[PDB]
């Protein structure tokens, strides 16, 4: 509904963000080996961690090379942030994928997302927005692009990757209903990958040219079609108050109450 | 009826400034000080008013003695709180930048060791509202219960959440701070002069956080607070059109333009017709366009090379792109230069750059060293911030894409023995 | 209980309405009152509905309901040593009433009615003049200064008292004088003088040699001040103005300021960052305005400046004048010796017969009880007041609060 | 940082002395002693200064009068002593304590202060030595906030050099080329290698805009460099470039490498120079000079160029007085003048003089 | 007449015009007006004595 009382909560809540910043785990499972193995920069996850909401999802989209010498691990040096909105079990981001000039270096790997609660699977809203990604994305492939799911464990953050099967992305090519249980889902769609998080390599951001990211605050001024460009600077925090101008947009008043109290005693400068 | 001096209660704050000034080194040069004050002469010629017993000024006629153990307990109070650091065996003080901040901004000692402890790099502005709430300046601000009714109608008004505070005087002060930032009238006259209070006060307690804040580095941090420093001066949040800066403007106008969402930067592109198409008022098409280029721009150049592995060279050319009017922008214009590191996190380096009436139109040349760190960062950024201006920066990356840092230098050859 | 403190609460809120601002003890005390009559069972029908009019003021046939509805809606009816600086400074700084006695005129006299004292004072009697004395015009006062006076054919009777230590000396003044007596003309001559301290044959007032620093206790009188100094000393041609800069954008513009007046305050900060150390030893001359303010809680700054300025003028051997103005006051020997005002040449002491129009005070008070009672005594003494005020003579009450 | 800096400063150490409660404590002899040096002084207050022990030096000082002082000082007759900044390299008196202050210096030209070039902060640093007898020397180096880092980091450490020839070259080449050193193209670049710029390149090669550490990075990086220093210079008519290949020495650079000049300078002057140029136009040529905009502005003196402009004989096109074109075109007039100066801009004046014949015969040529 | 910052910033003047001439005997206003241009008044009386 309104939620007014829930824009509070959530808002002092967010500004203790970073203390989880510094607990992380990482899912260490049954390595395929003839796969990729990510490395994630630690800054851009910590700053990407302290943007978000403990409700609504919030999403980026991964950029990286893989080193000289070495094609079988993907560093992801970069991630983009682009007007989105979330829900608290998925997250509504526009068409269009990033276009940039710092990005023309590397390649996209896929994207992350914050996940209010944990779940030992890639949640279906999850598979068929990837797959739709790479139905309408030729330069997404299929093998080397990943879903890192970063969800939040008391005092804590907590993270897995994933990548589609082939069974996945047909599913998810076709799946329409998105609700938590559409029919013919299966743990076949999916797959973990390795990644590793590190301190040798700083990551950077990518954020919208002409606003910010993030557009819960307006939903009817997100389109799927919206078109936007960017910039080389950091997201702002989720409740900054930028994001939200209906708030600080909040006056009604008449100027003539400044009569009353009409003694202005300064003395100062 | 006498006069009387209050000075007593005020002599820890005095003391410190002097010692900010320079002008007292020591122990001693303290209490040739407090010898020149008017409390002096009274506690000379009325003793037994101000809490001298005959005996013990007879024991000591020219008040050495109780006047250094008053500079005494002068400097222990500032050093507890760091605003000094004055070992007893020299009798000497020393200034911290702690102390000069305390001074400059008139806040008491008290105060400015709450934001010591209370301060931290990764504060939100939920929390920098509440460290303000706690300044000790306003230790004796209460609630009261019949305020209490409308205290919650403006708690549910405000745009930065208090909630961390139920009803308390930090809940209290921090809704009025808003209130007068969101420009809200009051019903309670008692919170009325209250907010003033409050608010008179913020600046220059808001100030200094912001120096505090700085000098330690944390850029996020001195953002926000140079900001709130920002959105107190002109008693709006940055979520408003910057054209409000200038009271010159129609409130109708300002508030038609906000209606649709246009990005203010994206102004300059329209010219005098252009403008007034927009909000379709084009009878005020022209004078819009003047404001649009009243309001203080820069645009900037920036060359860099590498010096040693360690540190890089950067000139910063700054060209004025706005026109100056001394009914607007006076004889002087205020602009913070501050390169912060990849994340914009830490703040590597930091100037105060100051554009003089005489010398809009002329490109200024900032020449700064910066340091470079062993996981090679992909850009710092260069920003620029008017000190006074608000809603009005501009941010230049200065990438490293490309960057060959020199060879690292070989040892010198040995001294030999 | 809770259940009915929350309704007290709406029913203070409800009183505050009807009254506005008033101490805290009055307005509790009426609404306790208030409640106390919808409570009681010995009023019926209009009568209580009456009362609360005659006692709350009109209310509107709509609000009579809700005031009901909440009284309904109630449940029930060597080494130094450490001191402490709190027992020490004096609470409540400049309301003191320290003197141990206060000597009544003879004229004055006590007449006590129901719930308030009133006490009345007469007119007092200007001191005849002294045989063989005369009002200075300002034709017999030196030739430079004269100019600017215009439209004034006479100095007053206090300012011809001491015009002469005002031009013919350096050495700190202090006046004390009842308001009226026209303090300010005597401070612009110890300008004037300055003023004449440089000037040349072919150039008036030459201008870069002296800027004066002017410190007065309010705002306002900052504005006036500036006003009216500007039009006076405009003969020598000095630029004035207040300086209310924030320190960086204005200072290059306060450089070619002179003779600036300011708060104690503003003064004090903008030592601290140094805003006056690119000014100083260009100040030959500092006026503390109404200097009493000494007595303030604000006192410590004033006392903060002028130490500063003597212990620099200590170390630099360059000295400066300073001109003290306070009401009329005793300790004022000790302020002398604050200012190193020379008591011999430079102290001036006057007492409340120079008020130049003489004042007659009467003081009423009110030994109530209760202080809602109090209140409603206070508006009975100003109907008192205001018959007085009957004949041709003008009127004037300054409340607490503007809204009040 | 200031020529008149010096006295001011020495005026308020007295005060500090004399506030310290004790005073004259840098004299060590009595005052009957220093009679025999005061005697031959003009500067009234340099008397009184020196009356404490205390001493000073700057641009009004003669050689002589400055050889007493050094001699006063290390003899112990005198305690302490302030310079201005310009007398670091020149001065053969050391010390044990050295403190620099207010390093930055006013430039009337951008009208801006300027930091003091780091080579010279650490001559005055070096200015500490006493080897002799001192176990120790000391400096105190006072300084903004901005300075403070870089000074924390490079006086330490020792220090990198980096080649500058890149940016003055023309003159070089064209000389070069007159001697026939550099016959054609192929010569220039061998003459390139035999540089320090040549080192240097890549080993920085970011600082000299050189985007590669390769070979063919160096090497097309070099080529490009004579390619457009001799186009530049055959361009000015200094130089005939024929075939593409070889080079020739012309009139105009002929004449420049004779006299040894800022090359854009007579460039300047090749364009500017017509058949009816006068003595109006020759004033303000020469004073655009490579050599003239060499003029040092103090506190941003503008004011005072404007009133000397008011009584000089020719008037100027909307000048801006804080350019040192424009101040030396009118400390030129004053000198035909004869009109009386300042000293401080009358020395600047003389020096003016002691270049500009030269110039002058230039333009004659 | 009632005088006060709070009303206006001509009609205060426009009132003070009005209190010279005779126009008010009795006028109530904050010290502010006491601070302010100067303007007297035959008999003048605070009331209650107290400030916030």
């Amino acid at each position: 509904f309104s939620s007014k009382t829930e824009w509070r909560v959530r808002a002092i809540s967010a500004a203790n963000l970073h203390l989880r910043t510094n607990h992380i785990y990482v899912s260490s499972d049954d390595i395929k080996e003839t796969g990729y193995t990510y490395i994630l920069p630690k800054n851009v996850l910590k700053k990407f961690i302290c943007i978000s909401d403990l409700r609504a999802q919030i999403a980026g989209y991964l950029y990286g090379v893989s080193p000289p010498d070495n094609p079988q691990v993907k560093e992801i040096r970069c991630i983009v942030m682009v007007p989105q909105w979330g829900t608290h079990q998925t997250v509504h981001l526009p068409g269009q994928l990033p276009q940039h000039e710092y990005l023309k270096e590397m390649e996209p790997l896929g994207w992350i997302h914050t996940q209010p609660n944990e779940s030992p699977q890639l949640s279906p809203q999850d598979v068929t927005t990837h797959a739709k990604i790479m139905a309408d994305n030729p330069s997404w492939d299929g093998e080397k692009t990943i879903i890192i799911t970063c969800s939040f464990t008391p005092g804590s953050c907590t993270l897995t990757a994933y990548k589609l099967t082939p069974s996945g992305y047909e599913w998810g090519r076709q799946n329409t209903d998105k609700g938590n249980n559409p029919k013919g889902y299966l743990p076949s769609h999916y797959e973990r990958v390795q990644m590793l998080l590190s301190d040798r390599f700083l990551g950077f951001f990518m954020v919208p040219a002409q606003s910010s990211w993030n557009y819960n605050f307006m939903g009817v001024r997100h389109d799927p079609n919206m078109k936007y460009e960017l910039q080389l600077a950091n997201p702002k925090e989720f409740y900054h108050e930028v994001h939200r101008p209906s708030h600080f947009l909040n006056f009604a008043l008449l100027q003539e109450g400044e009569v009353y109290s009409a003694d202005r005693e300064d003395l100062y400068a | 009826l006498p006069i009387e001096s209050q000075m007593v209660s005020k002599l820890p704050d005095m003391l410190n400034a002097e010692i900010v000034l320079g002008n007292v080194q020591n122990a001693k040069d303290a209490v040739n000080w407090l010898g020149y004050a008017y409390l002096y002469i009274r506690m000379l010629r009325s003793p037994t008013l101000y809490g001298i017993s005959h005996d013990d000024l007879k024991g000591d006629p020219l008040l050495d003695q109780r006047r250094l153990d008053l500079v005494h307990t002068a400097a222990l109070m500032l050093d507890k709180n760091n605003l000094v650091k004055y070992d007893k065996k020299t009798g000497n003080f020393q200034v911290t930048e702690l102390g000069r901040i305390a001074s400059h901004y008139y806040i008491t000692n008290d105060t400015v060791q709450t934001y010591n402890q209370l301060l931290k790099p990764t504060l939100s502005e939920i929390e920098l509202f509440r460290v303000f709430s706690l300044s000790s300046e306003f230790k004796n601000i209460t609630v009261r219960e019949e305020e209490k009714l409308e205290l919650q109608k403006l708690l549910e008004r405000v745009p930065i959440p208090v909630k961390e505070s139920i009803e308390e005087p930090s809940a209290k002060i921090n809704v009025l701070l808003q209130a007068f930032i969101s420009q809200l009238k009051l019903e309670g006259f008692a919170l009325m002069a209250d907010m003033v209070y409050v608010t008179q006060s913020a600046g220059r307690l808001m100030r200094a956080i912001f120096e505090i804040v700085l000098n330690r580095g944390w850029a996020q941090l001195t953002d926000k607070t140079l900001n709130l420093c920002k959105m107190i001066d002109k008693r709006m949040w940055q979520s408003m059109c910057p054209l409000r800066q200038f009271r010159k403007l129609p409130e109708e106008v300002v508030k038609k333009i906000e209606k649709k969402n246009f990005p203010f930067e994206r102004l300059y592109d329209l010219n005098h017709n252009e403008i007034g198409e927009l909000i379709r008022m084009p009878k005020m098409g022209k004078t819009i366009h003047k404001y649009v280029h009243l309001f203080p721009k820069l645009e900037l150049s920036v060359h860099l090379q590498p010096i040693t592995r360690s540190t890089l060279k950067v000139e910063l050319t700054i060209t004025p792109d706005f026109q100056w009017d001394e009914k607007v922008h006076g004889s002087s214009e205020a602009f913070w230069i501050l390169v912060e590191d990849v994340d914009s996190e830490v703040i590597l380096h930091h100037e105060y750059f100051l554009l003089k009436a005489k010398y809009a139109q002329d490109e200024h040349l900032i020449t700064f060293f910066v340091p470079v760190f062993e996981p090679l960062p992909p850009q710092y950024f260069i920003r620029v911030v008017s000190d006074r201006w608000l809603s009005c920066e501009t941010q230049l990356p200065v990438s490293f894409r490309h960057l060959i840092l020199p060879e690292k230098y070989p040892p010198p050859t040995e001294l030999l023995d | 209980t809770k259940e009915t403190r929350e309704t007290y609460e709406v029913l203070l809120s409800f009183i505050q309405a009807a009254l506005g601002d008033q101490p805290r003890d009055i307005l509790c005390g009426a609404a306790d009152e208030v409640l106390a009559v919808l409570k009681n069972e010995k009023l019926r029908d209009k009568e209580r509905r009456k009362e609360i009019d005659l006692l709350l003021g009109q209310t509107d046939d709509t609000r009579y309901h809700v005031l009901v509805n909440l009284g309904k809606k109630i449940t029930d009816y060597a080494p130094r040593q450490v001191l402490d600086l709190e027992d020490l400074v004096f609470t409540q700084g400049s309301h003191f009433m320290a003197n141990k006695r206060c000597q009544l005129p003879d004229g004055s006299f006590r007449r006590q009615r129901k719930g308030y004292e009133e006490v009345h004072v007469p007119a007092l009697k200007p001191k005849p003049f002294g045989s063989e004395e005369q009002l200075l015009p300002v034709e017999k006062l030196p030739k430079y200064a004269q100019a600017g006076f215009e439209g004034f054919k006479t100095l007053n009777r206090i300012q011809s008292k001491l015009y002469r230590a005002a031009l013919e000396t350096d050495e700190n003044l202090l006046l004390c004088a009842p308001t009226g007596a026209g303090k300010t003309n005597v401070a612009l001559m110890c300008m004037l003088r300055e003023i004449g301290k440089h000037i040349n044959m072919d150039g008036t007032i030459n201008v870069d040699d002296f800027k004066i620093i002017y410190i007065a206790p309010m705002r306002s009188l900052v504005q006036e001040m500036v006003g009216s100094f500007g039009k006076r000393l405009a003969t020598y041609g000095i630029t004035v103005a207040e300086l209310t800069g924030d320190h960086q954008l204005c200072k290059e513009e306060i450089s070619a300021t002179q003779i600036i007046v300011c708060t104690p305050e503003k003064w004090d900060i903008i030592t601290r960052k140094g805003g006056e150390r690119t000014y100083t030893q260009l100040v030959r001359l500092i006026i503390l305005d109404e200097i009493h303010l000494l007595h303030d809680d604000r006192g410590p700054v004033l006392e903060a400046l002028v130490a500063r300025a003597i212990r620099n003028i200590e170390m630099t051997q360059e000295d400066v004048r300073l001109i003290g103005l306070s009401a009329t006051l005793p300790n004022y020997e000790d302020v002398a010796t604050f200012l190193r005002v020379d008591p011999a040449k430079g102290l001036f002491y006057f007492d409340n017969s120079f008020r130049p129009v003489p004042l007659e005070q009467t003081y009423v008070g009110i030994t109530e009880k209760k202080a809602i009672k109090r209140f409603q005594i206070m508006n009975e003494i100003v109907y008192e007041k205001i018959m007085e005020h009957a004949g041709k003579n003008q009127v004037l009450v300054f409340v607490h609060s503007r809204k009040e | 940082p200031s020529r008149k800096q010096t006295r001011l400063t020495a005026i308020d150490i007295l005060t500090t002395c004399a506030a310290d409660i004790q005073r004259q404590r840098f004299l060590h002899c009595t005052e009957k002693d220093l009679i025999p040096y005061l005697e031959k002084l003009s500067d009234s207050t340099l008397k009184e200064t020196l009356l404490n022990g205390v001493g000073y030096l700057h641009e009004g000082l003669s050689p002589m009068e400055r050889r007493l002082v050094e001699q006063l000082f290390s003899s112990g007759a005198i305690q302490v002593v302030v310079a201005s900044r310009s007398l670091c390299w020149g001065m053969n008196v050391a010390a044990h304590l050295v403190i620099i202050m207010d390093t930055q210096y006013y430039n009337g030209k951008i009208h801006a202060y300027v930091d003091y070039p780091i080579y010279d902060v650490l001559q005055m640093v070096g200015h500490a030595n006493r080897p002799l007898q001192d176990d120790e020397g000391r400096c105190v180096i006072m300084c903004q906030g901005s300075k403070k880092d870089f000074f924390k980091k490079f006086l330490y450490e020792p220090l990198p050099v980096e080649s500058h020839l890149d940016h003055c070259m023309h003159d070089h080449f064209n000389a070069e080329i007159v001697t026939k050193t550099i016959e054609n193209k192929q010569d220039a670049v061998d003459y390139l290698t035999w540089t320090f710029l040549y080192r240097r390149m890549t080993q920085n090669p970011n600082y000299y805009n050189l985007q590669g550490i390769s070979h063919r990075h160096l090497s097309d990086h070099l080529s490009e460099l004579v390619e457009q220093t001799l186009s530049d210079l055959e361009q000015s008519k200094c130089i005939s470039i024929e075939d593409e290949m070889d080079v020739a020495p012309l009139n105009l650079g002929m004449i420049a490498a004779y006299y040894y000049i800022n090359y854009t300078t007579i460039e300047l002057f090749s364009m500017s120079l017509n058949a009816k140029t006068k003595v109006r136009g020759l004033i303000e040529i020469i004073s655009n000079a490579a050599e003239y905009e060499n003029i040092p502005i103090r506190h941003h003196e503008d004011n005072l160029l404007r009133q000397l402009a008011q009584k000089v004989p020719h008037k100027l096109n909307n000048p801006k007085f804080n350019d040192p074109h424009v101040k030396t075109n009118l400390l030129l007039q004053a000198h035909l003048s004869r009109m009386q100066l300042s000293a401080e801009l009358q020395s600047d004046t003389e020096e003016i003089l002691s270049k500009a014949i030269r110039l002058i015969q230039a333009c004659v040529d | 007449a009632i005088h006060h910052a709070g009303m206006t910033r001509v009609d205060r003047t426009l009132v003070e015009d009005l209190f010279a001439d005779k126009h008010i005997q009795v006028l109530v206003s904050t010290a502010t007006l006491a601070w302010g241009v100067n303007l007297p008044a035959h008999t003048v009386i605070i009331k209650g004595t107290q400030v916030y």
